[PDB]
């Protein structure tokens, strides 16, 4: 019933076993911890699919539907400097 | 596979500080801060710099100054491409109109995110030549502080190559 999400942050990718009564955010946290990508707090993150997406993270991982396997793109919402 | 935190030495090319320097005094000369990244391929505690990325980006005035916004599409792609060429992201730079220094909207909103990375203020709209003593560098810690690297030890650390 698990799913593997390999979740990518910054191009790095990282392997998280998924419960399918857990929902996306569960999975933004672990992804950001085993990527080491701290300097804006996962509230700041979001996942899109391979076609670009935008998926829900309250959204239980069951919900969606995967396949056993499946990649998503965990990315900044926004970056600023000045 | 060691973490970026481990990097103690980076090869920087001569020719990705040109496009940092181009880029940054351009809008520079419109009044504008840029940004740019460094990607590259970790060996060990060793760095090498492979690229340059001018990312998409923005322009806006704000009460006191200027920044520079990547928009959300942009940061994605900028994942892909990552992923997809087997780069890592090491190193933000950005412009400030006057003083180099990090400021709390540059301490706050980093795309150079992962522990260990680097981010770099160059001075005055990037009006004179790069220099790594010029600069004002800060390196992300576990605790996701932004923390000074002085110019000794930041010209230590990075070697230019040609
Ligand atoms: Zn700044």
């Amino acid at each position: 019933g698990k799913i593997e999400i390999i979740v990518v942050v910054n191009g790095q990718p990282t392997q998280v076993e998924a419960n399918p009564n857990q929902p996306l955010h569960v999975v933004r946290t672990k992804a950001l911890e085993n990527t080491q990508n701290v300097a804006q707090p996962p509230d700041n993150w979001e996942f899109k699919d391979e076609a670009g997406n935008l998926l829900d993270v309250d959204k239980k991982i069951g919900d969606f539907g995967f396949a056993n396997t499946v990649t998503l793109f965990l990315s900044l919402k926004a970056g600023v400097a000045g | 596979m060691t973490p970026l935190e481990d990097v103690r030495t980076v090869a920087l090319p001569r020719d990705c500080v040109s496009t940092v320097q181009a880029h940054l005094r351009s809008v520079g000369q419109q009044g504008h801060a840029g940004m740019a990244l460094w990607v590259g391929v970790q060996q060990d505690q060793h760095f090498v710099i492979a690229e340059t990325v001018i990312p998409a980006q923005r322009h806006i005035r704000t009460s006191d100054g200027v920044c520079v916004m990547v928009p959300a599409e942009e940061l994605h792609r900028l994942n892909v491409w990552l992923y997809k060429r087997g780069l890592t992201l090491l190193a933000q730079i950005h412009s400030h109109p006057g003083r180099a220094y990090h400021s709390t909207t540059d301490d706050a909103y980093a795309v150079a995110t992962t522990i260990g990375c680097l981010s770099l203020v160059v001075p005055n709209f990037a009006r004179e030549p790069f220099d790594l003593a010029r600069v004002a560098a800060y390196r992300l810690d576990a605790r996701a502080n932004w923390n000074e690297v002085p110019s000794a030890a930041l010209t230590r650390m990075i070697t230019i190559t040609s």
